[PDB]
């Protein structure tokens, strides 16, 4: 999930929208 | 600000910021 894609590994925009509403 | 590691409220913050009036889901475990 989230903490495993941007915390424990870098972070992208993609994958933050991905999070949006 | 987003191609890093982001942990917290780091990652709070950047969600906030990116998603703006559409908001967001943060599901840590």
């Amino acid at each position: 999930g989230i903490v495993e894609q941007c915390c424990t590994s870098i972070c992208s925009l993609y994958q933050l929208e991905n999070y949006c509403g | 600000f987003v191609n890093q590691h982001l942990c917290g409220s780091h990652l709070v913050e950047a969600l906030y910021l990116v998603c703006g009036e559409r908001g967001f889901f943060y599901t840590p475990k």
